[PDB]
């Protein structure tokens, strides 16, 4: 996909990640832990339940139309009755192909991004108290305890607590 | 060492593959099915009204051949017309049938106006062997054979009906071909006969076929049926010197005609479905089928492709 995190700079998803499709997997001295997160979980169904939802109703509602089938050949109006009918058939048929890929294309592209704006995010909160890894992960240069986790995952994480010892640790 | 926080998101053991513009396999968390492949083995009789015409066509019906009184008074958004339906009647052709056969079903409903002819001396109500209701000999419930008197007489016949009505009429009418000159004759006294119907803006003539043609149902005679639309304010005049089969009234023609008709075996059942294909109902919220390109209602639309999957989820990237 375009951001190249999802089969990028993230190595692979989850399987025991449940309840998302998104979340924070962390490990701090009491241990380790994995939550979904709400927000690019929701955004990102939102998105793709809408295409879901445009694509379920245009109207097709058609009743006298012409013959389709025919037992012997006729001539002149046959041909032209059955050529009018496998053109219609393989313009729709190229519409459906087209709709699909670019929808997938489409799909797969806000998937990616919406994990690259998680990581973004938590990027931001982190300011100067943490560095990127490389793998999706941040090495968090302070004690970061559960609640301090928690803090970081819900968005109340005031990077400006832990700034000292986390420029303490980085450059020295 | 220092505390590590992930970012990641889901996967699954076993995606579903999916194509993109570049890709034709790329494998996704989830994804749904966009073209129905699966149908009902019946025909859904609401919320759409469908008339059954069983062992008789939509043109019999229109004629009244035998067998066809279960379609008298009937209304249709679609007619259901079997493949094995059978001729009860006459050995007739239709020369136009396909535009007589669109126009009856377009119309949606079987609705005759019965009227008076007086048919001047002639005699009328004349039956077949090949056309027996109720083992007796007959006819067309629809039409007037009429052949000539006792006393040898069949005269230009010339009568008018005037459309003063608020709606436009249909009339349904035929020419009778005998297999030989003489059989003209004794049918009709004169040699040739003819039948010629006009209106306002317009007149046809037929001239009757002669000759020894194929056992059909016992007889080499024919009828060819036709059809005029009389419009209201507009009339029709019959005229003949032999050889017509009358019309007993006309059938009422809807100003907006939208129903249709469906050909096909399937039995009609319970369900309930607004799309109905010569395979059967199609009960899908998909926006695409491939089951048949002969779909009524409210259908998904037919395409080749027998599967298109829209990813619903990520790419899926398990371990
Ligand atoms: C009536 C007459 O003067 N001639 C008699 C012949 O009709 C008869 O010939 C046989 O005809 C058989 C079928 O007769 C039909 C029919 O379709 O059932 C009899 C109908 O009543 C008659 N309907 C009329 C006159 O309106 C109908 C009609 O003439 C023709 O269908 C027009 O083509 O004829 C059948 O064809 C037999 O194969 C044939 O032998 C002979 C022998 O019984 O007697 C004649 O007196
Ligand atoms: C019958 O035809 C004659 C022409 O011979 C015409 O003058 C008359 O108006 C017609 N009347 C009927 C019965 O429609
Ligand atoms: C419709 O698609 C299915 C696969 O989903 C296939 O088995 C079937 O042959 C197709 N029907 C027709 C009439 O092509």
């Amino acid at each position: 996909g375009l951001f190249g995190a999802i089969a990028g700079f993230i190595e692979n998803g989850w399987q025991g990640l449940i309840d998302g499709w998104y979340g924070f997997r962390h490990q701090n001295a009491e241990g380790t832990g994995t939550a979904a997160d709400l927000k690019s979980t929701q955004a990102a169904i939102d998105q793709i339940n809408g295409k879901l939802n445009r694509l379920i109703e245009k109207t097709n509602d058609k009743y006298h139309q012409i013959e389709k089938e025919f037992e012997q050949v006729e001539g002149r109006i046959q041909d032209l009755e059955k050529y009018v009918e496998d053109t219609k058939i393989d313009l729709w048929s190229y519409n459906a192909e087209l709709l699909v890929a670019l929808e997938n294309q489409h799909t797969i592209d806000v998937t990616d991004s919406e994990m690259n704006k998680l990581f973004e995010r938590v990027r931001r909160q982190l300011r100067e108290n943490a560095e990127d890894k490389g793998n999706g992960c941040f090495e968090i240069f302070h004690k970061c305890d559960n609640n301090c986790i928690e803090s970081i995952r819900n968005g109340t994480y005031d990077h400006d607590i832990y700034r000292d010892e986390a420029i303490n640790n980085r450059f020295q | 060492g220092n505390p590590v926080i992930c970012m990641g998101h889901h996967a699954v053991a076993n995606g579903t593959m999916v194509k993109t513009l570049a890709d034709d396999q790329v494998e996704v968390v989830t994804a749904q099915e966009l073209v129905e492949s699966q149908n009902l083995p019946e025909l859904c009789p609401s919320p759409l009204r469908l008339v059954d015409g069983q062992t008789c066509d939509i043109i019999n019906g229109a004629l009244g051949s035998p067998g066809c009184d279960h379609l008298n008074g009937a209304e249709w958004d679609v007619f259901i017309e079997r493949p094995n339906a059978v001729d009860t009647c006459y050995p007739f052709d239709v020369p136009e049938y396909q535009s007589l056969r669109s126009i009856l079903a377009n119309n949606g409903k079987f609705e005759f106006i019965a009227e008076e002819f007086q048919w001047n001396t002639v005699k009328q109500n004349g039956k077949s062997g090949a056309c027996k209701r109720a083992n007796v000999n007959d006819f067309f419930n629809r039409l007037n054979w009429l052949v000539k008197s006792d006393g040898n007489a069949y005269p230009l016949q010339n009568l008018t009906k005037i459309n003063n009505g608020d709606y436009a009429r249909l009339y349904i009418w035929g020419v009778h071909h005998p297999s030989t000159d003489t059989e003209q004759t004794n049918l009709y006294k004169n040699n040739p006969g003819g039948v010629t119907v006009s209106t306002k803006t317009s007149q046809t003539s037929v001239v009757p076929n002669i000759g020894s043609r194929p056992l059909v149902r016992g007889l080499s005679g024919r009828v060819s049926f036709y059809w005029t639309i009389v419009e209201p304010g507009d009339l029709i005049v019959f005229n003949t010197i032999g050889n017509l089969i009358a019309p007993r009234g006309h059938y009422k023609l809807n100003n907006q005609k939208k129903s249709t008709i469906l050909n096909t075996a399937i039995p009609i059942g319970s369900c309930v479905s607004k799309c109905h294909t010569d395979k059967g109902s199609l009960s899908t919220t998909k926006p695409f089928q491939n089951i048949s390109r002969i779909a009524v209602g409210d259908c998904p639309r037919y395409v080749k492709q027998g599967s298109l999957k829209l990813a619903t989820g990520m790419r899926n990237i398990p371990e």
